């Protein structure tokens, strides 16, 4: 081979972004969640401050002067008590005013939220396939 | 006694325009009392005057509706295929992408939607005082 | 006359208030187009002769040219005490800008 | 949009409209298919009973001035009601 | 009106669209069309009825909103690049200078309207060297 | 009601009748003629089965021309059931139409630009295309034809050298047929449109049937802090 012979000095572990997998995908060498959800808001993706906090706190008291609220980037949506049921994340909400509201946190919803955080089946849904089938 | 008196294309158009809902009038009863209706119904479809739901076993007219829109056929298949090929981005990001291209987006990101004493002194008057809280 | 009108049109597209003296306006006019000062002074006289000779009994269409001719003979005759103001907002409170060009006489002792 | 809307009368859904051009003004309810039609002159109404805004129901009743005649309609949207 | 007649790129769907013209024929065209057509080299104008070859390097931005005035001014600039005199050139003879200006105007008029294209251009060439 | 509603509906009608099949016109016109419409009521109006209505709804939901709203209903006679309603969110549909129109026009523009470029040679045996730059390094000693690296077979010049004019006609055809969409969008941008919701859409309801099982009312739960994705609008 004409390429220079070198010795591996570092090994940078990481993750594959969706773009890299598609781009990378074509002697031969061969050719080719719960913790975070409780820390960020499930509607805006901003850090609540975190598990104990169950509200986005759109307005927070000013540090310099008490009894003087300062507006912070938020949506004031009460956070769910996220629990891991099987392989899905089920969020339970505590209504202010009596069972808690329960719904399945779809991976699409979590993917959207994680993308808002501030380097390293097709046939069925295409036609018909009621929500139960999907 | 025909269910719907129709023996002319003009009569069919006015009857369909008078419907208060979108319940299409069946062709089974329309064909009754009308010697020919498919010939007129097909002619109107070519003129884009009405909408016809046709059977799949063989092309046969069924429940029809008034065409309140424009021409039924205006875009060539060469463009229909391209329209189907285009895949929309995620809704939360579509408005941002439209703004990047200089097109005013008629929507907003849902993430931006900001959807956010006991001791009584006198008791001998108990049961007498009405609560005139407001005026 | 035609290209003088066009130059006045392309000066109405400014995005900020412009205040210039007649000499500066003439210099830029002679740069973009090739209109000199002397012909610009005789614009009013020449137009009057042309109109009188053209049998224009109905002069509804040519009324607008009077304003252009008046502008031409004014900015080329005087240079001191006169200023040219171009604004993109004649009325600041408007959805769409309405450019206007003002030729103002500052010295009341000239007339 | 303050003279017409959807309403439910006697379990039958229909369109409720108020006619004011013809004197006296009257309230008319027409079924979707037109089989059932009922119009009441407003001059006979004594009181206008409306359910409180704190209740999930959107019902509205008109009581006739004197077994007084009662015409009760249920709406679908509070804004229209 | 506001779209490239060739590719019909509306300004609404392309706010970055910028049109350009060529002195040879003065036909409006968007920058995208210019690159995809003339980047390789000279080619005939992409218009129906126009067969005059042109180069990408000669394209410019239209100054005036009137095409005819755009053409007349360019011809005037070309003519004044050769026929350029002043009052001092005739030693204050206003009659001669006015006559000279009138001749230049006629030359510009003929070139713009093509009354006598062959003879007029030869006069420009003859005086250009002299 | 308002001029804004009429123009928006016309744009939706034009897009469906041109860029979609026939049954799609029936489905969307039914939910445009009416307000939020239950799935059962929609089936009765068009006299089509679930297997036929499903494909239409799914394709229209993908393009965001129709929105879905699921809520629980409590009828005294029968046990609680879940009802599905379909309506139109004008801001979503209009944004989708604008994006698709731009993408379709851009794709044709890109294809026209690509076509004007020199063609890239292709190998017949292995059907592996090669660009001009890539083929230049495949020259043989005699320098007669490009030889495929894998097959070692002469390369054949690719087509599309004659299509330089066809694509221009296609773009011309589209812009002429798509003119109404652009004209309608310009007026929409001038004005400002409010975002619709299941409750808001109910303000213009024309009941399809007399005794529809679906109770067309919005009774949100009391003090329910739960929020679903895309459940509210500005
Ligand atoms: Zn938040
Ligand atoms: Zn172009
Ligand atoms: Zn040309
Ligand atoms: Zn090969």
């Amino acid at each position: 081979s004409s390429a220079p012979l070198r010795t591996v000095k570092e090994v940078q572990f990481g993750l594959f972004s969706p773009e890299e997998v598609r781009a990378i995908s074509v002697e031969c060498p061969g050719h080719f969640i719960k913790k975070v959800c409780e820390c960020v808001c499930m509607h805006c993706g901003k850090l609540l401050l975190c598990k104990t906090k169950m509200v986005c706190e759109t307005d927070v008291p000013s540090e310099d002067d008490p009894t003087q609220l300062v507006s912070r980037g938020g949506c004031g949506n009460t956070q769910p008590t996220i629990r891991k049921d099987g392989l899905k994340l089920v969020g339970s909400w505590k209504k202010d005013r009596d069972e808690p509201e329960l719904r399945v946190l779809s991976t699409e919803e979590i993917l959207n939220i994680f993308k808002h955080i501030s380097v390293f089946l097709e046939t069925l849904e295409h036609n018909g396939a009621p929500h139960h089938a999907i | 006694l025909s269910t719907y008196d129709v023996h002319s294309p003009s009569e069919l158009l006015k009857l369909l325009r008078s419907q208060v809902t979108f319940k299409g009038i069946s062709c089974k009863d329309l064909k009754d009392g009308w010697p020919q209706c498919d010939e007129t119904i097909n002619q109107l479809e070519e003129d884009s005057k009405i909408l016809v739901l046709r059977t799949k076993k063989d092309k046969t007219p069924r429940y029809v509706w008034y065409n309140s829109g424009g021409n039924l056929k205006c875009i060539d298949e060469e463009f229909v295929k391209m329209w189907e090929n285009v895949q929309l981005p995620q809704f939360a990001e579509l408005p941002r992408k439209l703004q990047d291209l200089g097109l005013k987006p008629a929507s907003v990101d849902p993430a931006t939607i900001k959807r956010q004493k006991g001791k009584i002194t006198n008791t001998h008057m108990t049961g007498i005082l009405k609560d005139y809280s407001h005026r | 006359l035609k290209r003088l009108i066009e130059y006045l049109k392309t000066r109405m597209k400014v995005l900020h208030v412009i205040s210039e003296t007649p000499k500066s306006f003439l210099q830029h006019l002679k740069q973009l187009t090739f209109i000199e000062r002397k012909p610009l002074r005789f614009c009013s006289e020449r137009l009057s002769l042309l109109v009188r000779t053209l049998e224009v009994t109905e002069v509804e269409d040519f009324t607008a040219l009077k304003d252009i001719a008046t502008f031409a003979t004014l900015i080329s005759t005087y240079e001191e005490g006169f200023l040219l103001i171009i604004e993109p907002y004649e009325i600041e409170n408007a959805a769409v800008p309405n450019p206007i060009m003002r030729f103002t006489c500052l010295d009341a002792s000239i007339a | 949009m303050s003279h017409s809307g959807a309403a439910i009368f006697e379990k039958v859904s229909g369109i409720i409209a108020i006619n004011e051009d013809v004197s006296p003004a009257e309230l008319t309810w027409r079924s979707t298919d037109g089989d059932k039609v009922h119009t009441v002159v407003l001059s006979t109404i004594d009181k206008l009973q409306a359910t409180p805004a704190s209740s999930e129901k959107m019902m509205l009743r008109l009581i006739g001035k004197v077994k007084p005649q009662r015409h009760m309609f249920s709406f679908n949207n509070r804004t229209v009601m | 009106k506001d779209m490239c007649p060739i590719c019909k790129t509306d300004r609404y769907l392309s706010p970055d669209v910028k049109f350009l013209v060529n002195p040879e024929c003065y036909h409006r065209i968007c920058e995208s069309c210019v690159d995809r057509i003339f980047s390789l080299g000279p080619a005939q104008c992409p218009y129906k009825g126009c067969d005059k070859i042109l180069r990408k390097n000669k394209f410019k931005t239209q100054i005036f909103d009137d095409v005819e005035v755009e053409k007349e001014v360019d011809i005037r600039k070309r003519v004044f690049n050769v026929f350029n005199k002043t009052i001092d050139d005739f030693n204050g003879d206003l009659v001669e200078y006015n006559k000279y200006l009138e001749e230049v105007e006629d030359i510009i008029y003929k070139l713009d309207h093509g009354i006598d294209v062959a003879k007029t251009e030869e006069k420009l060439r003859t005086y250009e060297e002299l | 009601d308002r001029p804004i509603d009429d123009i928006v509906k016309n744009l939706l009608k034009f897009v469906v009748r041109g860029f979609y099949g026939g049954s799609f016109v029936l489905v969307l016109d039914a939910i445009l003629f009416h307000s939020v419409l239950a799935e059962d009521d929609l089936k009765q109006l068009l006299s089509i089965n679930k297997t036929e209505l499903g494909p239409l709804i799914a394709r229209l939901r993908s393009d965001r021309l129709i929105s879905i709203h699921k809520q629980r209903e409590y009828p005294p006679n029968s046990k609680s059931v879940e009802r599905v309603y379909y309506y139109v969110k004008y801001p979503h549909a209009i944004d989708a139409i604008k994006w698709k129109v731009h993408q379709v026009v851009q794709r044709l523009k890109d294809d026209l630009d690509k076509n004007s470029e020199p063609n890239g040679y292709m190998c017949p045996i292995c059907l592996t295309k090669y660009t001009q730059l890539e083929a230049v390094q495949l020259l043989n000693f005699d320098r007669t034809e490009f030889l495929c690296s894998l097959c070692d077979e002469p390369l054949v010049e690719d087509d599309s050298g004659k299509k330089n004019k066809e694509k221009q006609d296609k773009l011309n055809r589209l812009m002429d047929q798509i003119q109404p969409i652009i004209d309608s969008l310009k007026k929409i941008d001038d004005s400002r449109i409010e975002e619709n919701t299941f409750e808001i859409a109910l303000a213009r309801l024309i009941p399809p049937q007399n005794q529809s099982h679906a109770a067309y009312t919005y009774n949100p739960k009391k003090g329910s802090t739960m929020f679903r994705p895309g459940d509210s609008a500005p």
